[PDB]
């Protein structure tokens, strides 16, 4: 095997994929141009750089081991175990200080497991699994590039920011795009974003599952933001799907898209406003130099140089000088055109990085010389990382490429800080070309200028717009996390931010539609229309009244009609004026008290009817005291009816579903009176019609015109009994009109029964 | 240093063979008990395999066995010798697996190096908890338990003998941290309370064991005690407690086991304790094997030479010892070689398995049989193994099998500290756990009845619902009986809730709604007297109103009071009617019209008295009216009185439960108080006005009678007031006095008013 050995005092390892994986004859396959070549020249370098440096190490040159991968894990594992052989002091071997590690993951792992045993410390360029951030299994590994999950994390931050919500997510098989996948699920739910569907495309597929997948991210409108963490490969298979099919998505890739061209040729129309992120990197302006001033003939240093030569530029060297063609000094890498790595920045930092901390260890642990002393001739890999590499502070070794963050620092896990471009594909006079559009060193920096507002017009990825409690309710029938609105009943308050709650008739949804309120009461007729309607009520009964009782003391002297009639005129015009009172407690706030108040003028209603019809009944002094008991003990058999009917008067509650607005009106007490009243009212009707029956008017204790007048008004108390009967049924409302009614029919019949009763009085005198 | 030998199929080997001897020389002297005869049974179980015509009938067993130096580093070194040999780069010998690591360190650091490599390892003495994941080891295998299967039979011990509060010590390292961690986890499986938890690790003096033995006796509920403790952690404990006199029922692990080195000196401290060790048996081949054994016809093994200069003390150069041989008397047995033999014979039987399932046709290591693949063989035919094991004592319980993790069979034997003896000490096995416990609870000393039974409860039994069960706040878990209030039912474990204002508990003390029921506040033998009194009264008022009627002829009825002897009768019956209401059962309205009623009869009585006020200083209707006046006036004061003391039920006034509610009315009983110094001035004010009087007969026949009689009958009225305030609590006496007294008022009213009519009648 080929191999790089340089002397030196401090010899650092090396492994990088020169030659490309085996193929399945050989162990190793053609060389790797562009990942494996330069990047080893990179790394020689940098180690030149420090050793002619006079800042960095001046005492302390520094060499290296460097072994050949072949792009293969056990390979690696293989050709790493030269590097524990020296360490074990029990082809002369070299002490390694550090390993610069492999650019693969799986190679980057394995070598990781085997230093970790022999305390060898490791730093890589290109490996970007998140597995290598858990120091449980690789406490000395370190790495000067980020891991994959913060380019999750900066898609969770874009989504953010635009206010992105429900977005659909493909991925790849494998461990890459599962881990990238499963750190932006992780993200979104810590961002609160919905995922509309997980779609995955495989490894290798035929052009159908690239179709499915399309059709099935088709198969939700509202998601019109696609998130990809996928391959270089299977990306492009899957813009090319979308392009048969008719589409119009906007991408949020990964570096696996990047600024890469593979992706987009032939299907510049899918992808015009995609969102693409690629790891920012500068160009090393001496490493340019370095490597186009490089020849087969005065580059002994690398083994593997002659056959890179010989394969890019398609010639023979001097084994045979005319197999195919001739290596003259004509074809150069200076005039062929030559493009940097994108990880060639990252190479030189780790270098600098393991040289810093050799440094910093030589000053604290071998000071007052600047040469190799007793004390460091053994490397302690575990205190030379934990105290020197982890905590290193320095500039890049090349940031003339003006950067404000050029420093090179590790994180308590040894990963580097993340720094990543982000990109989009736009267009300027048909040409079609990507155009950095900000970038993620810890927070958003886009420049929305740039984005053309992210193709014509913000897209919108949200699953509905937000709802309002107050006027409509939300639902969940098939989603989990969005909703769509769901109107709210006027009637109705929203309890909890998913349901609306009913209070129901005893009270009222509040404005705020967060709780329930005490409705108003019933309507009160004191300010109604009828205002002034029971005080002109009563003026006219207590004129009456005034004028009965003025009548009543006049006859004192010279009776005229209290002759054995005395205490029925003093009955009847009790009865009047309680009519009186009894009329004004109608319009009475609703209390128990209150309608006890107003049964009882319709009981005192009866019993002036049962005194009238007791007055003809007459026709001395023992028989009215007669006829005053019998109608006392009616009136007292009247008012034990009351009590009997008047247990437990509830409060009446009313305007049910039927009447469901936002004044809700009751009666004074319990609905279940009107059978009450009913009964009380035939007793009335009864005495009045046994009255009219025996009006026969056959007799005249002073004159004939006394049993005229009763009889009169024995026939004006049927036809308001029988007048106001429909009414008794057909008014069963709480409205003012339906008592006013009541209480004018009343006071008209008790004015009407009182009126014809003074006539006499004023033509005897 | 090597004693390997070519064969067709290499097997590994790592034995702790050198001590580890510090900087010094990185091991020191030659282990003679873990790394001599682990090695030696190795080789004769590797000799009898390949003289074993049904295992590996065909092929030849190898062997590269190494020495670790009992340390991490030098086995990592001599594993590489291990990995360097099938590389695609002495002479390397490939190696199908390996058998070694005696040391948790060394098989994890072992096990560690040789994963990348697809190499399976078998150990036969590392019990870490830690190498049972195959995230991290996913080519090792045991054939020993782990160290948390004792746990488990310790905690399923403790539960046996409902053992819930125990005392646990652990130590510093991983061995008794990790058994402590497991330990906690099968507590809270299994709902086990933990008292203490200390750590005795090493390097300590005697004061830190004489302070956790003195913490661990600061809690005389806790008298069964756990020890994860090592040889030293255990007896420096086991001493400390004997000098300074302490008993426990300790439950220890395979850190004691049934050594005679831990109750050297603290017998007496040690009695009556339950152990855990490993279950095996001894080997006799291997013993045979091992007597026969001499440094000159043992020339395979190169550490031999050394062992035998240490062991007797004796040098090859010098011809000290010449005819020496390892007999009964110098030789034991270590616990584990039947564990290296089954490990052995497990790595021979999986290679048996693939051969016959890869080529099958011959007996014979065939070419594709010759690239072995580690990561199928372990996954394949190393886990799927089940076979008796070789030597065995023939019980059916002695196969080999290993589980998903890669891990033994987990059987321990239980060790008890016998002192039912003569004059000696010594240990017995007591039962074993294989799976589940099997004790065998006759001899058990102490742990036993018929030696005095040890519990470990944390605090009393059980409460009842009777009482609440408090949580200590030095011991949280278990609770402790405190009777709470008698009316005060035990709605949840926390506390007694209340059961109500006034309602009695039920039985269970969980859902009570019992309110006693008072409807009957006075009872019937008491309820007589009034009774009887009021309906005398209304019998007389219906005799002098019908003698009334009758006595129109008599020339004192217009100028007489008539009106006035009716409204009288009238207020005697109102009065007597309020009077037997009242001394009825109390309703919402009830106390309402008896005050109404009091309040009326006493205005009308009142009234009645007044109308002589009325003759004195002078038309009767006058007297009619002023009546009228005065009674509408009591109406009213009444009606503004019930309507600032509005109708109610529910004076539960007596909080002492024997009875929380005695009917009544909820008004106040300022109230009636009230109503009683109103009826007093009105009565005063009759008095006077009666007192007032000037000089007339004005019927002085009755007149007087009615004078004398008045200031008797305001006198009993305004006295009856303060008998209820006296007893300063209203009841059914009160209720009946003041009806008796209204009712005595009341008559003698009424014959005061009638004695002029008896005087006339005879
Ligand atoms: C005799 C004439 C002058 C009428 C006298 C007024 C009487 C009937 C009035 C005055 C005060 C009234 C009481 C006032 C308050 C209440 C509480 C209510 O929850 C039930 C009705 C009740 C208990 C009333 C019953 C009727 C009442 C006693
Ligand atoms: C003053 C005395 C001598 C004569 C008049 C008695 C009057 C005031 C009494 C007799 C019957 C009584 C009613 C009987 C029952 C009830 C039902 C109760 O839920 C409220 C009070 C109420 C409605 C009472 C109010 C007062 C009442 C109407
Ligand atoms: N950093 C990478 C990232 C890599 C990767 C990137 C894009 C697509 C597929 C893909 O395969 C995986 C799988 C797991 C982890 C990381 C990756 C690495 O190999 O570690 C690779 C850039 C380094 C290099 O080879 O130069
Ligand atoms: N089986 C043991 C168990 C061992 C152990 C046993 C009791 C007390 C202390 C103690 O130290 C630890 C620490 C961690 C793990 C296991 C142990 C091993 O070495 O793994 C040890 C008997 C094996 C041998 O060396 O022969
Ligand atoms: C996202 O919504 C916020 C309000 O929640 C708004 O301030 C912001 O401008 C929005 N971002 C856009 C429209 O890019
Ligand atoms: C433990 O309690 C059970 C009942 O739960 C009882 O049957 C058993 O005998 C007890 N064990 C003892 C006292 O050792």
């Amino acid at each position: 095997r080929r191999e790089i050995k340089i002397e030196g005092d401090l010899v650092l390892g090396g492994l990088f994929p020169i030659n490309e994986k085996g193929t399945g004859t050989e162990e190793c396959g053609r060389i790797n141009e562009d990942r494996g070549i330069q990047r080893l020249e990179a790394m020689l370098f940098a180690i030149d750089e420090i050793n002619k440096d006079d800042y960095l190490l001046p005492g302390v040159k520094l060499g290296v081991h460097i072994l050949d991968t072949c792009s293969r894990d056990t390979y690696a594992l293989e050709q790493s175990l030269e590097f524990v052989r020296a360490s074990l002091t029990k082809n002369i071997p070299l002490l390694i200080a550090g390993v610069i590690g492999g650019s693969y993951s799986s190679v980057s792992i394995q070598v990781a497991n085997l230093l970790r045993l022999f305390q060898i410390p490791q730093i890589s360029y290109a490996s970007t699994s998140a597995k290598l951030s858990d120091k449980s299994r690789y406490d000395y590994f370190a790495r000067t590039v980020p891991p994959d999950f913060y380019q999750a994390k900066a898609m969770a931050e874009i989504l953010r920011f635009f206010n992105w919500t429900y977005v659909s997510t493909v991925a790849s098989e494998g461990d890459y795009g599962e881990t990238g996948i499963e750190a932006f699920e992780q993200e979104a739910r810590l961002r609160n974003i919905c995922i509309a569907t997980a779609e995955k495309v495989g490894r290798s597929n035929i052009r159908k599952s690239y179709d499915s997948v399309i059709r099935e991210l088709l198969q939700k409108p509202n998601a019109r933001v696609v998130v990809l963490f996928m391959r270089s490969d299977d990306s492009r298979e899957l813009i090319a799907a979308a392009s048969r099919a008719n589409a119009s998505f906007t991408w949020v890739a990964s570096d696996g898209w990047g600024a890469q061209e593979s992706i987009i040729k032939g299907s510049e129309h899918v992808a015009y406003g995609a969102i693409t992120l690629e790891l920012a990197s500068q160009p090393v302006r001496q490493f340019d130099r370095y490597f186009q001033s490089l020849n087969p003939y005065n580059n002994h240093r690398n083994p593997w140089f002659r056959d890179f030569w010989e394969q890019k530029f398609q010639c023979s060297l001097q084994n045979k000088r005319n197999h195919r063609r001739v290596c003259d000094k004509h074809l150069a890498i200076d005039s062929s055109n030559y493009e940097q790595e994108s990880k060639i920045m990252f190479v030189v930092n780790a270098v600098y990085a393991m040289a810093h901390a050799l440094h910093k260890m030589q000053r604290t642990l071998c000071p007052n010389t600047t040469k190799l002393c007793d004390a460091m001739k053994i490397l302690d890999g575990k205190k030379l990382y934990k105290d020197y590499l982890l905590k290193i502070n320095f500039t890049a070794p090349f940031n003339p490429n003006k950067d404000a963050d050029s420093i090179v620092k590790f994180d308590t896990f040894g990963d580097g800080m993340g720094r990543y471009n982000v990109f989009n594909f736009q267009n300027v006079g048909g040409k079609y070309s990507y155009l950095k559009v900000g970038h993620w060193a810890e927070t958003l920096s886009l420049d929305v200028n740039s984005i053309h507002w992210s193709r014509n017009s913000v897209p919108t990825s949200q699953c509905s717009d937000p709802c309002a409690p107050n006027e409509m309710k939300n639902m969940q029938p098939g989603d989990v996390c969005c909703w769509i609105c769901i109107p709210c009943e006027p009637y109705e308050y929203l309890a909890d931010e998913f349901t609306c709650m009913d209070c129901g008739s005893g009270q009222w949804p509040t404005a705020d539609l967060t709780g329930c309120y005490d409705l108003p009461e019933d309507y009160i007729r004191w300010e109604d229309a009828w205002a002034i309607g029971p005080v002109t009520i009563a003026c006219l009964g207590f004129m009456c009244t005034c004028m009965v009782v003025t009548v009543f003391i006049k006859h004192n002297n010279t009776p005229l009609v209290k002759a054995s009639g005395r205490e029925l005129c003093y009955i009847l015009l009790f009865g009047v004026g309680l009519s009186y009172c009894m009329t004004f407690f109608f319009i009475a706030k609703p209390s128990p008290v209150i309608c006890a108040l107003r049964r009882l003028g319709l009981g005192s209603s009866f019993a002036i009817c049962y005194s009238a019809l007791l007055t003809k009944t007459n026709c001395k002094f023992i028989s009215p005291s007669s006829q005053v008991f019998i109608c006392l003990g009616l009136i007292l058999v009247q008012i034990v009816m009351v009590s009997v009917w008047l247990i437990l008067e509830a409060p009446g509650t009313r305007r049910y579903t039927l009447a469901e607005k936002r004044e809700t009106v009751i009666l004074k007490c319990n609905v279940k009176d009107s059978s009450m009243l009913i009964s009380l009212t035939y007793d009335v009707i009864l005495v009045i019609l046994c009255t009219v029956y025996a009006f026969k008017t056959r007799k005249c204790p002073e004159n004939f015109n006394e049993a005229k007048f009763i009889g009169f008004t024995m026939y004006t108390t049927c036809i308001i009994w029988l007048a106001f009967l429909p009414i008794f049924y057909v008014t069963s409302s709480d409205y003012r009109v339906q008592t006013t009614t009541m209480c004018i029919s009343v006071s008209l019949s008790g004015f009407v029964v009182l009126g014809c009763l003074f006539a006499p009085k004023v033509h005897i005198i | 240093k090597v004693l390997t030998l070519e064969g067709d199929l290499v097997l590994g080997g790592l034995f702790p063979v050198h001590q580890k001897g510090g900087p010094a020389e990185d091991c020191g002297p030659v282990n003679e008990h873990r790394g001599i005869q682990r090695l030696e049974a190795m080789l004769f179980a590797l000799d009898r395999i390949n003289r074993d015509p049904h295992l590996l009938p065909g092929v030849r067993l190898g062997a590269h066995i190494l020495d670790s130096c009992s340390k991490d580093t030098h086995a990592l070194e001599q594993a590489l010798d291990f990995v360097r040999a099938s590389l695609s780069r002495d002479a390397p010998t490939a190696i199908t697996g390996v058998i070694g690591g005696s040391y948790s360190d060394v098989s994890i650091q072992v096990a560690n190096l040789l994963r990348l490599f697809q190499i399976p390892q078998i150990s036969y003495a590392s019990t870490s908890a830690k190498l049972s994941d195959k995230s991290r080891y996913d080519y090792f295998a045991r054939t020993v338990p782990p160290d948390f299967f004792q746990a488990k039979a310790m905690a399923e011990i403790l539960r046996f003998f409902n053992w819930t509060y125990v005392s646990t010590v652990a130590s510093e390292g991983d061995y008794g941290e990790t058994g402590i961690e497991a330990f906690e986890l099968e507590a809270r499986a299994r709902n086990i309370c933990v008292a203490t938890s200390e750590k005795v690790g090493r390097a300590m003096s005697r004061a830190a064991f004489e302070g956790v033995v003195r913490a661990l006796l600061q809690k005389p509920s806790a008298r069964v005690a756990v020890l994860f403790t090592r040889s030293e952690d255990a007896r420096e404990l086991l001493a400390a407690s004997q000098r300074l006199n302490a008993s426990f029922t300790w439950v220890a692990s395979d850190g004691w086991g049934a050594l005679e080195s831990v109750v050297a000196g603290s017998e007496g401290a040690a009695e009556g304790a339950i152990t855990i060790e490993l279950a095996s048996y001894p080997i006799s081949d291997f013993a045979s094997y091992f007597q026969s054994l001499d440094p000159w016809n043992n020339s395979r093994n190169p550490w031999f030479r050394e062992f035998w200069e240490q062991r007797f003390r004796c040098s090859f150069r010098q011809r000290d010892c010449a005819a020496h041989s390892l007999r009964a008397v110098p030789f034991e047995q270590e616990s584990k070689i039947m564990f290296v033999v089954n490990a052995v014979y497990a790595m021979a039987h999986a290679l048996h398995n693939m051969h016959r399932a890869l080529c099958p046709n011959t007996t014979r290591l065939c070419d594709a049989m010759r690239p072995v693949n580690g990561r199928r063989l372990y996954k394949d035919f190393v886990l799927n193994v089940k076979f008796d094991a070789p030597f065995r004592p023939a019980d059916t319980h002695n196969e080999v099998r290993f589980d998903r993790f890669g891990d033994g069979i987990g059987r321990y034997n239980i060790f008890t500290y016998l002192r039912a003896g003569s004059g000696r000490y010594r240990y017995q096995k007591v039962g074993y756990w294989a799976e589940g416990l099997t004790l065998d609870t006759s001899l058990i000393p102490w742990a036993s009845p018929s030696a005095g039974p040890l519990p470990a409860s944390r605090c009393s039994e059980p409460c009842l619902q009777n009482e609440v069960k408090s949580v200590q706040p030095g011991e949280v878990c278990c609770w402790l009986c405190i009777p709470c209030q008698p009316y005060e039912y035990r709605l949840d474990e926390f506390t007694c809730a209340d059961c109500g204002l006034g309602y009695w508990p039920n039985a269970s003390l969980t859902g009570c709604f019992e309110l006693p029921q008072e409807y009957i506040r006075w009872g019937d033998a008491w309820a007589v007297g009034p009774v009887t009194i009021a309906c005398l009264g209304a019998l007389a008022t219906l005799f002098v109103l019908g003698v009334f009627v009758r006595h129109n002829a008599t020339p004192v009825v217009k100028a007489s009071g008539r009106e006035l002897c009716y409204i009288l009768l009238g207020g005697v019956f109102l009065c007597y009617c309020m009077t037997f209401i009242f001394i009825a059962k109390p309703s919402t309205a009830v106390c309402t019209l008896r005050r109404l009623g009091l309040g009326t009869a006493f205005s009308v009585c009142y009234s009645a008295l007044l109308t002589k006020t009325n003759r004195i200083a002078r038309s009767p209707a006058s007297q009619v009216a002023i009546c009228l006046a005065l009674i509408s006036g009591q109406l009213l004061i009444v009606v503004a009185w019930l309507v600032v003391e509005a109708p109610g039920t529910g004076k539960e006034t007596a909080p002492e439960r024997r009875e929380v509610v005695t009917l009544r009315c909820n008004h106040r009983d300022a109230s009636m108080l009230g109503s009683l110094a109103y009826n007093v001035l009105l009565i005063a004010l009759c008095t006077l006005y009666a007192f007032k009087t000037r000089k007339c007969p004005e019927n002085f026949n009755e007149a007087k009678f009615i004078g004398f009689t008045m200031y008797t009958t305001c006198i009993i009225w305004l006295a009856f007031l303060p008998i209820f305030y006296v007893t300063s609590s209203d009841y059914r006496v009160q209720t009946t006095t003041m009806c008796v007294s209204v009712s005595l008022s009341g008559s003698v009213v009424l014959g005061c008013l009638f004695a002029p009519k008896l005087h006339i009648i005879l």
